[PDB]
């Protein structure tokens, strides 16, 4: 399925501030109307977050290999769900196993297998003319599934592909860890209307899945879509467009954190 | 399930391609053979290809002219006709044949060649007209003798089916010019002869040249 | 899935069926007045539904009826050498049924093949579906089939009139598999009834205490199974039924 | 090479009759040695798929058996679809070979015999040719001879035949066969006859066929 | 009730064979199945238990298998002590039942075929009865048939028979059977024969027995 993409230019790793941002319930246990001490994988407060985006403009798309160390603080902001899931593994190649998870445009999906994944993985919309609409037309992400272990998908869906004016208007937060051959998923969805940044102020991640695979995490991978349309060079390789996005990751340390519960159990604010 | 296609009619010399299709069996398992059959002879073995189609085999008539190949993707054997003989005037089948191991067997339909310089033409036709010359009692033979036609079918009947009672037809002749011809008769009782028309419907369906055609009893 | 196909492998062909991420019942499939053999390997079937497992595995296809003997660790003979072998430290249940009405045909069923010659015996849990014509003799025989030259299967011939010895045969394998991963498959878990206002000893979902239970007026978030004071003693619980 | 021999090339029986074939190769092979029906044209059904292994489906009357050089095909009792060509062939080796296929050619052996006689047509003698028909038509036999008068000496060589085979219900044959002359050959020649001679009946039987001399 | 079914009833084989014999139940009874040999006029012994497990003191050639209704026992390579008579019995639930069991009769099979046959002797005459000695004598198959030829009728339900037990070096049997007449039957008629249909040969054979009539 695979193909290389060129006219991406070249730029210095960006960084920005986590202002508090990160923190997720750790345990499934209720308490109201006390504050709580727990040591854990956190990310650090006010830690330098490295920013990657996706624009045209010039011509930036952006989806590097990454090491997953010992957890990974994820956000994304977007207005066009840009962003639509990430590899984990260690090899990446078929000689290891390797977990996937991917929003197709119709439907989540999960695998664990052996994937020999694309060394430049994407999806793409195009812009079918003749359909009146974007659709997602161009999965390339791996050449092969050798062996599988492990498989989910939702029941299905759609959703809008927008080619969307203004801001970023969605905040999509995420924490993944790997511990004990439990692949564990904590999230947060918040609207913005922040032009650019990780926005300030704080809310803590509920967790969202755990999943019980049994594979060493070492590296990740993001999952982003191209447009593709009539006005772009049209090639394989070129002729794409960046859409428009941005998405922000740090990484969990062992931390003491002092933790407030609402009245109703929530945390509402906590302390490095 | 096998059927054969690509047979035909063709000069010496030339070349025709053969194809069989295997259904509602795993063709790409066996070796797979081509036998034939020349017109009242016995049957002779022509070729065989195995299963992977990696190794090719021939009897001596057909060794190095012809070539036995398989398509297991298509679950289709073909046989490359070349450098043609009236040794290769046949019905070709396609078949599993057994050997030793107990299985299923397969043959085709068979599909036909024929080998001569002659061309598709319409029945020459020749009724019987059985008269003072013939006439014997209860019998008298009308019919045809029918001749110059390439594609080997003629059909011939009697006054248009009215006339079926003691119907008669014989194995084909080939002419030296390449052109088959036949006999075909009808035998009925003298008295009958000054009653029905007698018309000997010769077809050339190949041709389809229809020349049914009257029959002169009791002539001279 | 497994044990009501419509139509099963050959024995060189065997399926192989991977069960992980769900609740096993054993004893409804023990319980079940099926079955002509019912066979387990260090383990039982009641004992089944207390154990847990990464994967079970489901490997089926059809024999002969007295070839079923063969199904077993230790054993030899065309099945065991040459179509389907166990380890002989297995560790899992065989079971058989004859399904001489679905698998025989009027004019007699060719559709299953067994492996009648080979090289050599079987792996453990090997499989071999070459077709490539067997040299019993000197001659390489080249994909051609002749004096010493075999093709490797042969078909059962099930007519419905066969003894019983010869009627076709359903099996299915079930092998346990014990990873060093999450244990994916395991037995249903039973549950009593709630019973408030006594002083009761419990077991919610793992979580266990003695105590009064009655219904809160406090309410948890979605997520959220029990609840702690300030002195991390429990005091709330949510029901999983 | 391997050469086969049906010690039979042709067979009479009728329905009911034990029958045997049996079949000689050339060489010793073995067991190695199928057999088929075939009606004829139609695509060879396969009876025994070694000397003696009798095929999937195929009725239980047939058997084989043999070793090294001698085979046989038996039938338990002749049944109607019998009356059918029968083919060894060699599995032993490279070319795959089959007999001269035993023919049982006569559907009900009988007796009932039967001769006609027909001239070169009147509505032949357009064609440039005489074409002479004898004509011996629901015969048991196919046996018999066919016989020319053309200017009082007797035709050979220039002649053909062929014979409907035994009829399924009359259990007869029909024969026919023709002397052939040119334009120049029959109007140099004018007496004719025909004559059969099918042994069935007594004599030789013809009429004076006479072409431009009736 | 739970009914055992033993599928081969008798069985002939030679030494160093391997040999198997199965048992079949009318419903489930798990692995609760013994298997017994007994030899002539002695009493059973145990071979295996539950269904598998081999008896204390017996030779590890046999071996059981089975577990819910079909059961085998295997013999690895007989030998001639094992020629015996084998029965299964269930120990699920009462009333506890046995299987009828398989005779493993064949010592060393073999061809041999034989006929002879015998009067109703005079030194048998003075009884006023008559009692034919029909009489196949050493005779490989246990398998024979027997008819009688009283003034040539072909005499039935009036008979006995006996076979003296396969005969530990021939592997033969012998057989004894008896039509047997009163004084009136056997001076009303004076033609007899026993005739001794033996599947070993080709023919029937009988003989001039003449009661009244030598
Ligand atoms: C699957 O895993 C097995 C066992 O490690 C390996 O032999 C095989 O090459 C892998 N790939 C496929 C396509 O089976
Ligand atoms: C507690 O939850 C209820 C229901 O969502 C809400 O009305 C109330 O304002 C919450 N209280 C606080 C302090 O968050
Ligand atoms: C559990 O099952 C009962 C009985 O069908 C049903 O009433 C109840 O709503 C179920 N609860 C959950 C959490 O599935």
């Amino acid at each position: 399925q695979c193909v290389n993409l060129t006219t991406r230019t070249q730029l210095p790793p960006a960084y920005t501030n986590s202002f508090t941002r990160g923190v997720y319930y750790p345990d499934k246990v209720f308490r109201s109307s006390v504050l709580h001490s727990t040591q854990d994988l956190f990310l650090p407060f006010f830690s330098n977050v490295t920013w990657f985006h996706a624009i045209h403009v010039t011509k930036r798309f952006d989806n590097p290999v990454l090491p997953f160390n010992d957890g990974v603080y994820f956000a994304s902001t977007e207005k066009s769900n840009i962003i639509r899931g990430w590899i984990f593994g260690t090899t990446l190649d078929s000689k290891t196993q390797s977990l996937l998870i991917v929003n197709n445009a119709t439907n989540v999906v999960i695998k664990v297998c052996e994937f020999q994944f694309c060394n430049d993985p994407f999806l793409g919309v195009y812009y079918h003319k003749n359909n009146k609409s974007w659709m997602e037309s161009e999965f390339r992400v791996y050449s092969s599934a050798n062996n599988c272990t492990f498989e989910y998908v939702s029941q299905p869906f759609l959703m809008d592909l927008e080619g969307k004016q203004g801001n970023f208007k969605n905040l999509r937060e995420f924490v993944f860890k790997n511990i004990d051959g439990y692949f564990k998923i904590y999230s947060k969805h918040t609207p913005i209307n922040l032009v650019r940044d990780l926005p300030q102020g704080f809310s803590a991640l509920e967790p969202l899945v755990d999943l019980p695979i049994g594979i060493n995490i070492t590296r990740f991978q993001t999952l982003l879509a191209l447009h593709r349309s009539y006005l772009t060079p049209g090639d394989s390789s070129s002729g794409w467009t960046a859409g428009a996005a941005a998405y922000y990751v740090g990484y969990l340390q062992p931390r003491t954190f002092l933790l407030k519960y609402n009245e109703n159990g929530t945390i509402t604010d906590a302390v490095d | 399930q096998l059927q054969e296609s690509g047979g035909g009619l063709v000069q010496p010399g030339g070349s025709l391609r053969l194809s069989c299709a295997a259904s509602g069996f795993t063709f790409s398992s066996y070796e797979m053979n081509w036998v034939r059959q020349a017109p009242g002879k016995g049957l002779e073995w022509v070729a065989v290809i195995s299963y992977d189609g990696s190794n090719k085999y021939y009897a001596d008539s057909v060794k190095g002219r012809f070539t036995i190949s398989r398509d297991n993707a298509k679950n289709s054997l073909y046989l490359q006709m070349n450098s043609l003989r009236a040794e290769d005037t046949a019905v070709y089948y396609c078949a599993r044949l057994i050997t030793m191991v107990r299985g299923e067997d397969y043959w085709g339909q068979g599909t036909l060649v024929t080998v001569s310089s002659a061309s598709t033409k319409g029945p020459s036709v020749f009724p019987l007209a059985p008269s003072s010359k013939s006439t014997s009692g209860g019998t008298a033979a009308l019919g045809c003798l029918v001749k110059d036609y390439f594609p080997e079918p003629v059909t011939v009947s009697w006054n248009s089916g009215a006339l079926t009672s003691g119907v008669h037809t014989f194995p084909a002749v080939l002419q030296s010019s390449g052109l088959y011809s036949l006999s075909s008769v009808v035998t009925v009782p003298s008295s009958s002869l000054g009653t029905q028309t007698y018309i000997c419907n010769v077809n050339h369906k190949p041709s389809n040249t229809k020349v049914d055609k009257k029959v002169e009893p009791k002539s001279c | 899935e497994v044990f009501n196909a419509t139509r099963f492998a050959s024995v060189y062909a065997w399926n192989r069926k991977r069960i992980s991420n769900c609740v096993a019942d054993y004893s409804v499939l023990y319980n079940s007045a099926s079955f002509s053999t019912f066979k387990c390997y260090g383990v039982s079937p009641t004992k089944l539904n207390d154990l847990c497992f990464t994967n079970v595995y489901a490997d089926s296809f059809v024999i002969r009826g007295d070839e079923v003997r063969q199904i077993a660790p230790g054993q030899t003979g065309k099945i065991a050498d040459y179509n389907y072998k166990l380890p002989d430290d297995f560790t899992g249940c065989v079971i058989a049924w004859n399904s001489n009405n679905l698998d025989s045909k009027v004019g007699g069923n060719y559709n299953y093949l067994y492996r009648l010659f080979r090289k050599s015996n079987l792996k453990p849990f090997e499989r071999d579906i070459s077709t490539e014509i067997y040299q019993a003799g000197s001659t390489p025989c080249n994909g051609v089939e002749g004096f010493n030259c075999y093709f490797p299967l042969q078909s059962y011939g099930f007519q419905p009139t066969n003894g019983v010895g010869y009627q076709p045969y359903r099996v299915v394998v079930l092998s346990f598999e014990l990873l060093h991963a999450p244990a994916t498959v395991c037995g249903p878990k039973k549950s009593t009834n709630l019973v408030k206002n006594k002083c009761v000893n419990f077991n919610f979902n793992g979580l266990t205490g003695t105590g009064v239970l009655t219904e809160s007026n406090k309410k948890f978030l979605p997520f959220q199974q029990f609840g702690r004071d300030i002195a991390d003693t429990t005091d709330a619980v949510r029901d999983p039924q | 090479d391997i050469q086969l021999t049906q010690s039979p090339s042709s067979l009479s029986a009728s329905v009911g009759h034990r029958v045997t074939i049996t079949c000689r190769a050339s060489q010793s092979i073995s067991s190695y040695l199928n057999w088929y029906q075939q009606k004829p044209g139609k695509a060879p059904k396969l009876l025994i798929y070694a000397a003696s292994s009798l095929q999937s489906g195929v009725p239980s009357r047939f058997s084989g058996s043999g070793s090294g050089t001698d085979f046989t095909l038996t039938i338990s009792s002749l049944q109607p679809e019998d009356f059918a060509t029968y083919y060894c062939q060699q599995s032993y080796n490279l070319p795959r070979t089959f007999g001269g296929g035993t023919k049982l050619e006569v559907l009900g052996t009988v007796a009932a015999p039967s001769v006609f006689i027909f001239p070169p047509s009147d509505e032949q003698l357009k064609s440039g040719t005489a074409s002479v028909v004898c004509l011996l038509n629901n015969f048991y036999p196919r046996e018999a001879k066919v016989q020319w008068k053309v200017d009082n000496a007797l035709q050979s060589g220039n002649s053909q035949e062929s014979v409907t085979e035994q009829d399924s219900k009359d259990s007869t044959y029909s024969l026919s066969s023709t002397l052939t002359l040119s334009k120049a050959d029959y109007e140099k020649h004018k007496v004719y006859a025909c004559e059969v001679t099918h042994q069935g009946l007594s004599s030789p039987v013809t009429k004076s066929f006479n072409r431009g001399e009736c």
